RNA sequence: GGUUCGUUCCAUGGAAUUAACGUAAACCCUUGCUUUAUUUGUAAAUAUUAUAAAGCAGUUCACCUUUAUAUAGGAAAUGAU
C-alpha cells in the first residue's frame, strides 16, 4: 500500500490488480540498481564468506514489490493476466476484435 | 563496363556514340535562347531557377540511352505543371498568420465598434452591397485578434456536380405534397 | 509582344512522366542502403520511385528497390472469449519491405539525399539507413580539430535552444540525456 | 593508388544488366486499389515498436476528445441568453456530428482525418440570413447622422478624439442594444461553428492531442454534405434519436432510409458480367517497347520526335489551349503564378479525377437496432429490429468477376461498418449500420 | 459539500432595460451618479448639442430606430417546428428551429466517405509531383561528386540511422579495414 | 474531458460530461427512492 | 407566410471560393538550411552529420518532439512557461517565428537567445567530439570496486544514475563483511 | 420435364414480376508463363535458383457424343497444353 500513489496516475483500464501491477512496475525501477548490487555480491566467490552472507540477508528483507518476478503483463483494456500478448498489451480476445474492426495496424486475418 | 543493354541501342542504328549524339541532338534538344525568354516571362524568378537546374541536371544521352515510358499505377493521369495550387485538386493552402492566443470572443461594445469600422471600410472603399455584408457573415472575426484569417483546416470542397455522380438522381420528395 | 510556340516543356516536367532514371556507378563501393518498410505495398511502392529520382538529380547511382523477404508474423486466437476452444482463427502481420543501396556516392551528398526524404516522408513507412564513409587513421586528432569548423557552422543554430540561467532541472547532463532519451523512446 | 579496403569492393560486381525486354504478350489493367488510409485507423510504421502499442487506447481517448470538442458551446451569460433551467437533460441533434479518427502517421507529425457532419451550421446562417438588408443599410446611415449632430457643430477633423468617440458610440449602443445583443448572439454562435474548423481554435485542440503521440497533429477535417455518406454519423443520429422513451423505433428508421436516395439502374447490365479482352487503348499494351530511342526513332507517326508531342497525344495536357495542338506562350505586391494559370481550365481533369474514383455513389444501407427498446418500465424481452435499401455487394467483382483488394485479409473494400452504443431507462441496447458505394 | 444542489445563481444583467435616445441616456448619466467630472463636461456639451438640433431631425432618429427593429422582427420570430419533424422533435433552442424544407436533399455534390479517401491521395500525390518537378531539380546544385578513398583513407566505418526516431541501435559504430 | 473544458473554459465555452453527468443522474434517483449508499463510518464497530 | 430565398448566384459564387478554395501561388524553395534540421544524425567526417547530431541532442533538452519547421508556429504558452520557469528546463524551437509567437502569447516572458557557454560545451564535448571515459583493464578478481567500473563504464545501460545506486550499495555490503 | 458441383441453365405452368442475405463471384497461399528489380541472396554468366510487385492462363482448343433442337456431356499415362 506504501507503494501505491496517492493520485492516480493511469490513463489505461484501471482495475484493483492492474493498481497493484503498475505499483510494483514503478517499485522495480526505482531498486533494480540496488538489487542488482545484492545479486551481484552474492554470487561473486571471490568476497569472503561473511560479505556474501551480509547481501544474502539484505536481499531477502527487500520489500516483494522490489522483485521483477512479480511482474506480470495486463490487458489495458480488461484488467486480465491470462493470454496476453506482449505486441500488443491485450488479451487474445480484445486482440482479435480491435484487429478486425482495424485499430490494431498491420494486424489481418490470415489465410494460406 | 555499362549498367544496361545495348540490344535496345544496336536495333536503331547507334551502336556509335557519334550516332548517339545526332539522336540526342535531333530528338532532346535543348531550350533556344527565345525559348528561354518567353518562358522565363511567364514564370516567376523561382520557377525559372527550378526549370534551368533541371536542364543542367538531366543530360540528353540519358534519355537516349535509358529513357523510358512510365507506365507505373502511381504515374499522374495527365499533363500539368504543377507551379500554383489548385482549388479543388490540391491540398488547401495555408499562408495566414498564426492566431492569437490573447484574444477573445467580442463584448457588446468592442462588437459594435468593429461593426462600425466595417460600415467605414466597406463606405470608404448606396449603403452596403449584398456581397459586403455576405462577407461580414462569413469572413469578418468576433474576436479580438485584428480581423484575422486564419488558416482553415477544412478540407477543400468538391464541384457542385461530381463527374459520376450527376445525372443519376432524382428527388423522391415533391414540393405540392 | 509575340508568341512564341515552344517546341517541348521543361525536362523537370517531363521526367514525372518516364521511368525514374539511374546514374551509373564507376566502381560499386555501396555507399548507403535504404531500407523501407511498410504494412501496405502501394504506399512504399510509389515513395521507393520518388526515392530513386532524388537520387538521380543528386548524382546519386541507385539500386532497386531490392524486394526483400515478407516479415510475417503468426496468431492464432480463440474466437471467444469464454470456454470455446475447438473454434479459433489465424491472424497475421505481414510487413513489406524494398532496399535502395546507393553507390560511388560522396558522404555528404548521401546525406542531403537522407535528409530530403525525412523532411518528405510518405505516411505508413519506416526507413533506415546505413550509411559509410572512409577515413583516416588518427581518428582521435581528426574530431578535436573539426572542432572550430562545427562551431561556425553551429553560429545560427543555437537559437533553437534557450534555457533560464544556470538551468537547475537538468542537473547532471549526462544523466539527464541518458533518462531523457529512454523516456522519449518509450522505455529503451 | 587506391586503397586495398576500397579495392575488395570494386570487385564484388556480379550485376544483372537491365535487358530493356519487348514486352510479347497482353497485359490487362490492374485492378483498383483502394486507399491505404481505409484500411487500418493508424497508418503507421516504426522501428520501435513501443510508439505502436498504445495507439489502440489512443484512439479512443482521442475520439473522446474529438467528440468533446466539437460539442462546445457558449455560456448563456456570454450570449445574454436566459437559460430555461429544467431537471431533464435535453438531447441536442443540432450540432457537428464527427466519425472516428483516421491518423496517418510519420516519424515527423500525424495527420488526423475525421469526416463531420455540420448540422449546426445549416440552422444558423438560414436564421441569421433572414435579416434583411435595410438593417445594414440603415445602421449605416446611423452612423453617418449621428457624427453630423454628436460630433460636430449644428448646420476626419484635427478636434475629434477617443474621449469623445467612447461617449459617442455608447449613444448608439444604448439606442440599439435589444438590437446588438441579437445580431451578436447569431454572428458570435456562427462564428464559433466556424472557427472549429480553422486555427484559432485547432491550435489549442492540438496542444490537447499533442501530448499523446509527441508529435505536432495536422488536422483534415471533411465536410459532408450528408449524413447518410458516414456510417460513424449514422448510427450516432439513430442513436440519439432512439435514446427517447417516447421514441417509435420502426418509425424512426423508416424516415432514415426515406431520406437514403440511390440512384437508378439496369438490373440486367449491373449484374451482367464482362469478357475479357484486350484494351489497346492501355499504354502498356500500345507501346510495348517503352524505350524512347524506339518510340521516337520514327517508328508509326512522320517526325515526332520531340518528347512533348508524343505525350501530349498519350495524356490530357492542360497547358494546351488546344488538346492536341501547341503550347504558345506570349513574349515581348501582385502573387506569383505563372502567366497562363488563369486560362488553365480543369474541367476534363475533373472528369478523369472523379472517374477513377470507386465507391463514390451510395449503394445500399442497412441499420439494426437490439436491445431493450419496450416503453413501459419493467423486465420486458429484448427487441430486434432490421431494415435496408439497396445492396451491400461489391458489384465490380460479384457481378462484373473484376478482381478487388478486401480490406484486412476478410473485409470488402466498399462496405463501412459501425456500431454505436447506448442505453435507456430499462437497460443497453446497440445500434449497427453498414453503408455500401457503387 | 454533501449532497449536491443546483448552482441556481446564473444569469447576465442587461447594461439597458429598454431603449434610451440620446437626450434620456445623456441626462442619466449627466445625473451624477457614478462619473468623473472631467468627463461630465463632454456628456453635457453633447447634450446641449443635441438639443440644439432642429426638432425634425430628433424625430427622423426615432423613425430611424423604428425601421431597424421591424429590420429584425423576421430574426427574432420564433419558427413552429414542422408537424413531423426529425430534427427538431426534442429540440429545445428556439434559435436553431427552421422551416426543415429541403435541409437533407441530396444535390449530387459529395461522394461516400470511401471516396474522399481516394481523393485525398491524389491531392497528395500532386503534392509530391509538385516537388519532383520545381524542388527536386534544385538538389542538383548542391551536389558533390565521388572521389574514390586515396591510399590514407584504409579505415572504412559505418553508422546507422533511423530517419527521426530513437532506436537503441543507432550509437553502434562498426570499422573494418585491411 | 475536465483539461478540455479548463482549456476552452477562458473563452467562454461549455461542454457537458455525458460520462460524469450520467454517472450523477443515477446516484440522485437512487436517493430519491431510498436507495443511495449509507453514511460513510470512520470508527471501528463498536 | 414565410419563405426562404433560393442562394442567388452571386452568393453562390462567393461560397464555392470559401469551400472549394482559390488559385493561390506557390514559390518553390530548397537549400541546404531548409534541409538541415532532417538530417541524419551521423558521426561522419562531414561536418552536416556532426550538426545534425548537435541538432538532435538539443531536441533532448528541449522536450524531444521532433524537428517540424512546416506544421506551424503555435504551441503551448503556458505548458511551456511552467517547463522554462518553475522546472528550468531548456526549450526548443523549430523556427524563430515559433520563439516569437510564444512572447505574444505570453504576457511579460523573456525567453534567453541561446544557450549559455557551458552548455554548448557540453553538447560538443560527447554528442559531436566524442569524449569517454575509457574503462581500464583490471588484471585482479579481486578488485570488485575497479571491475564494477570496468562494466559499468562499457554498457550504456548503466546511466551515471544507476551506476550511483549500484556503487553505494556494493560499498554498504564490503564495507560490513569486514572486521 | 430435363440438366448442373449448384434454385446452375433450358423449357414450361388458367400468375407471376422483382429485392436483400447466404450461394456464386472475388480474395489469400500454391502451380505455369510474361515484365520489373539484383542486395544482405545467386559458381560463372550473354541471367537460369532465390526474393516479390503487377499482369495473363483451362475444361481453352482438338476429338467423340448430344434430348424437346432449347439448355450440353463424355473420354483421363500414349490429342495439344
Ligand atoms: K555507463
Ligand atoms: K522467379
Ligand atoms: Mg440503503
Ligand atoms: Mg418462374
Ligand atoms: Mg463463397
Ligand atoms: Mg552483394
Amino acid at each position: 500500500s506504501m507503494f501505491r500513489a496517492k493520485k492516480l496516475d493511469l490513463g489505461c483500464f484501471t482495475n484493483v490488480r492492474v493498481l497493484r501491477d503498475h505499483s510494483k512496475r514503478k517499485a522495480f525501477l526505482e531498486a533494480e540498481p540496488e538489487r542488482q548490487a545484492l545479486r551481484y555480491v552474492i554470487r561473486n566467490t571471490t568476497l569472503p564468506a561473511r560479505t556474501r552472507a551480509v547481501a544474502q540477508l539484505q536481499l531477502t528483507q527487500m520489500h516483494a514489490y522490489t522483485r521483477p518476478t512479480q511482474i506480470r503483463n495486463r490487458c489495458i483494456l480488461g484488467g486480465k493476466s491470462r493470454g496476453i500478448l506482449r505486441d500488443f498489451k491485450m488479451t487474445r480476445y480484445n486482440f482479435r476484435m480491435n484487429a478486425l474492426m482495424g485499430n490494431i495496424p498491420g494486424v489481418k486475418k490470415a489465410s494460406w | 563496363r555499362s549498367r544496361f543493354k545495348n540490344v535496345r541501342a544496336v536495333e536503331m542504328g547507334l551502336t556509335s556514340d557519334a550516332k548517339i549524339e545526332s539522336f540526342t541532338k535531333k530528338k532532346f534538344a535543348e531550350y533556344t535562347e527565345d525559348e528561354k525568354a518567353a518562358l522565363a516571362h511567364n514564370y516567376p524568378a523561382e520557377h525559372m531557377e527550378a526549370i534551368e537546374a533541371a536542364e543542367a541536371a538531366i543530360d540528353p544521352k540519358d534519355l537516349t540511352i535509358q529513357g523510358r515510358l512510365r507506365v507505373d499505377p502511381y504515374r499522374m493521369p495527365y499533363i500539368d505543371d504543377f507551379s500554383e495550387i489548385q482549388p479543388i485538386i490540391d491540398k488547401r493552402a495555408r499562408r495566414s498568420a498564426p492566431p492569437s492566443h490573447k484574444a477573445r470572443f467580442m463584448d457588446v461594445d468592442e462588437f459594435t465598434q468593429d461593426l462600425i469600422n466595417w460600415a467605414d471600410e466597406i463606405r470608404r472603399g448606396t449603403g452596403p452591397t449584398d456581397g459586403d455584408i455576405l462577407s461580414y457573415i462569413l469572413e469578418r472575426s468576433s474576436m479580438t485578434d485584428n480581423n484575422l484569417q486564419a488558416n482553415s483546416s477544412l478540407a477543400p470542397a468538391l464541384p457542385d456536380k461530381v463527374p459520376g455522380v450527376e445525372g443519376k438522381y432524382r428527388n423522391a420528395i415533391d414540393p405540392a405534397d | 509582344e509575340q508568341e512564341v510556340i515552344m517546341s517541348r516543356m521543361p525536362r523537370s516536367l517531363e521526367a514525372l512522366y518516364l521511368q525514374p532514371l539511374r546514374r551509373e556507378a564507376e566502381y560499386g563501393v555501396p555507399s548507403c542502403d535504404l531500407q523501407l518498410r511498410s504494412y501496405s505495398i502501394r504506399n512504399l511502392e510509389f515513395f521507393c520511385d520518388f526515392a530513386l529520382r532524388a537520387a538521380y538529380y543528386l548524382g546519386l547511382p541507385a539500386f532497386g528497390p531490392v524486394p526483400l523477404p515478407r516479415m510475417i508474423e503468426r496468431w492464432t486466437v480463440p474466437k471467444s472469449h469464454f470456454i470455446f476452444k475447438k473454434s479459433q482463427e489465424n491472424f497475421e502481420r505481414v510487413t513489406l519491405r524494398r532496399l535502395i543501396q546507393i553507390k560511388d556516392g560522396h558522404p555528404e551528398t548521401v546525406q542531403l539525399w537522407l535528409a530530403f526524404l525525412q523532411k518528405h516522408a510518405y505516411y505508413g513507412i519506416g526507413m533506415k539507413a546505413n550509411v559509410w564513409e572512409f577515413s583516416k587513421l588518427g581518428v582521435s586528432k581528426a574530431m578535436d580539430e573539426s572542432k572550430s569548423e562545427v562551431e561556425k557552422l553551429l553560429e545560427t543554430r543555437w537559437e533553437h535552444l534557450s534555457h533560464v540561467s544556470d538551468m537547475k532541472g537538468v542537473g547532471n547532463f549526462e544523466d539527464f540525456l541518458a533518462k531523457e532519451r529512454l523516456r522519449i523512446s518509450g522505455g529503451r | 593508388s587506391a586503397s586495398v579496403i576500397f579495392s575488395k569492393y570494386i570487385n564484388n560486381n556480379n550485376n544483372k544488366l537491365i535487358p530493356f525486354k519487348i514486352k510479347n504478350s497482353d497485359l490487362g489493367r490492374t485492378r483498383y486499389f483502394p486507399p491505404i488510409s481505409k484500411e487500418w485507423k493508424n497508418s503507421i510504421y516504426v522501428f520501435n515498436h513501443n510508439n505502436l502499442k498504445n495507439l489502440p487506447l489512443f484512439d479512443i481517448n482521442i475520439n473522446s476528445l474529438i467528440k468533446d470538442y466539437f460539442n462546445l458551446q457558449f455560456k448563456d451569460k456570454i450570449l445574454f441568453k436566459k437559460k430555461r433551467l429544467s431537471k431533464v437533460k435535453v438531447v441536442s441533434l443540432n450540432k457537428i456530428y464527427a466519425s472516428k479518427a483516421e491518423i496517418k502517421h510519420t516519424n515527423t507529425k500525424a495527420i488526423l482525418t475525421v469526416y463531420t457532419f455540420n448540422r449546426e451550421k445549416i440552422s444558423l446562417y438560414k436564421k441569421i440570413k433572414k435579416l434583411k438588408k435595410s438593417f445594414y443599410f440603415v445602421f449605416d446611415k446611423i452612423i453617418s447622422f449621428s457624427e453630423r449632430v454628436i460630433l460636430s457643430g449644428v448646420p476626419v477633423l484635427p478636434w475629434i478624439t477617443e474621449s469623445h468617440v467612447n461617449i459617442w458610440r455608447k449613444i448608439i449602443i444604448a439606442s440599439l442594444y435589444k438590437e446588438l445583443i441579437l445580431l451578436r448572439k447569431y454572428k458570435l454562435r456562427l462564428d464559433l461553428n466556424k472557427y472549429k474548423f480553422e486555427e484559432k481554435l485547432l491550435y489549442r485542440l492540438n496542444n490537447l492531442i499533442m501530448k499523446y503521440y509527441n508529435k505536432k497533429v495536422e488536422f483534415n477535417i471533411v465536410n459532408m454534405r450528408s449524413f447518410l455518406l458516414n456510417s460513424d454519423i449514422l448510427t450516432k443520429i439513430l442513436a440519439l434519436k432512439l435514446k427517447n422513451r417516447n421514441a417509435r423505433v420502426i418509425k424512426i428508421m423508416d424516415v432514415i432510409l426515406n431520406k437514403a436516395n440511390l440512384p437508378k439502374i439496369n438490373r440486367v447490365q449491373e449484374k451482367a458480367s464482362l469478357i475479357k479482352s484486350v484494351d489497346w487503348n492501355l499504354l502498356e499494351n500500345k507501346f510495348k517497347n517503352l524505350n524512347l530511342s524506339f518510340i521516337l526513332n520514327d517508328a508509326s507517326y512522320a517526325e515526332r520526335n520531340n518528347l512533348s508531342e508524343l505525350l501530349n497525344k498519350l495524356y490530357y495536357n492542360v497547358l494546351l489551349v488546344s488538346q492536341k495542338g501547341v503550347w504558345a506562350l506570349r513574349s515581348p505586391a501582385q502573387p506569383k503564378v505563372s502567366s497562363f494559370a488563369k486560362a488553365k481550365k480543369y474541367a476534363k481533369i475533373y472528369q478523369i479525377i472523379f472517374n477513377s474514383i470507386n465507391y463514390k455513389n451510395m449503394g445500399g444501407l442497412r441499420l439494426e437496432i437490439k436491445g431493450r427498446l419496450t416503453k413501459r418500465y419493467r423486465a420486458d424481452r429484448s427487441l430486434f429490429k432490421v431494415k435496408w435499401k439497396g445492396g451491400l455487394k461489391n458489384l465490380d467483382s460479384s457481378y462484373k468477376g473484376l478482381s478487388s483488394v478486401n480490406m484486412r485479409g476478410y473485409a470488402k473494400p466498399n462496405v463501412e461498418y459501425s456500431i454505436f452504443t447506448s442505453k435507456r431507462r430499462i437497460g443497453a441496447f446497440a445500434v449497427k449500420g453498414w453503408v455500401s458505394g457503387k | 459539500e454533501g449532497v449536491p444542489v443546483p448552482k441556481r445563481e446564473d444569469d447576465a444583467k442587461l447594461e439597458f432595460t429598454r431603449p434610451y435616445n440620446p437626450g434620456e441616456f445623456l441626462s442619466e448619466k449627466l445625473r451624477s451618479d457614478d462619473l468623473q467630472d472631467w468627463e461630465r463636461e463632454r456628456y453635457e456639451r453633447a447634450l446641449t448639442s443635441w438639443e440644439q438640433t432642429p426638432d425634425d431631425l430628433k424625430r427622423g432618429w426615432s423613425t430611424m430606430i423604428r425601421d431597424i427593429e421591424q429590420a429584425a422582427a423576421p430574426l427574432r420570430r420564433v419558427v413552429m417546428p414542422r408537424r413531423s419533424t426529425f430534427w427538431y422533435e426534442e429540440e429545445k433552442d428556439t434559435d436553431l428551429i427552421t422551416n426543415e424544407d429541403g435541409e437533407d436533399d441530396f444535390h449530387e455534390n459529395d461522394i461516400m466517405s470511401l471516396g474522399h479517401g481516394k481523393l485525398e491521395e491524389h491531392r497528395e500525390f500532386r503534392e509530391y509531383a509538385r516537388i519532383a518537378v520545381w524542388e527536386m531539380p534544385l538538389l542538383s546544385k548542391y551536389a558533390k561528386p565521388f572521389v574514390p578513398p586515396t591510399s590514407e583513407e584504409v579505415l572504412r566505418f559505418r553508422y546507422t540511422t533511423y530517419m527521426g526516431e530513437f532506436h537503441p541501435a543507432d550509437r553502434k559504430v562498426v570499422v573494418e579495414f585491411c | 474531458i475536465r483539461e478540455l473544458q479548463k482549456e476552452f473554459g477562458t473563452l467562454g465555452l461549455e461542454v457537458d460530461d455525458e460520462v460524469d453527468d450520467d454517472r450523477l443522474e443515477h446516484l440522485a434517483a437512487l436517493r430519491a427512492r431510498d436507495k443511495g449508499a449509507p453514511k460513510k463510518k470512520r470508527t471501528a464497530p463498536s | 407566410d414565410d419563405y426562404d430565398a433560393p442562394p442567388t448566384e452571386e452568393e453562390k459564387a462567393f461560397l464555392r471560393g470559401l469551400e472549394q478554395g482559390k488559385v493561390t501561388e506557390y514559390v518553390p524553395k530548397l537549400t541546404p538550411d531548409t534541409l538541415l534540421g532532417y538530417g541524419p544524425p551521423v558521426a561522419t567526417d562531414a561536418a552536416l552529420g556532426k550538426v545534425e547530431s548537435a541538432m538532435r541532442t538539443m531536441r533532448i533538452l528541449g522536450g524531444g518532439l521532433p524537428f517540424n519547421d512546416q506544421s506551424g508556429v503555435t504551441s503551448d504558452p503556458t505548458a511551456i512557461k511552467h517547463r522554462y520557469v518553475h522546472e528550468k528546463k531548456p526549450v526548443f524551437f523549430s523556427s524563430v517565428e515559433e520563439k516569437e509567437w510564444v512572447r505574444e502569447s505570453l504576457d511579460k516572458f523573456a525567453v534567453s537567445e541561446g544557450p549559455e557557454k557551458k552548455t554548448k560545451q557540453k553538447i560538443l564535448e560527447t554528442s559531436v567530439l566524442g569524449k569517454y571515459e575509457e574503462p581500464k583493464y583490471v588484471e585482479s578478481l579481486t578488485e570488485t570496486v575497479k571491475m564494477v567500473e570496468k562494466y559499468q563504464g562499457g554498457t550504456f545501460s548503466y546511466a551515471p544514475s544507476d551506476a550511483d545506486k549500484f556503487n553505494k550499495k556494493l560499498n554498504q555490503l564490503l564495507a560490513a563483511g569486514l572486521p
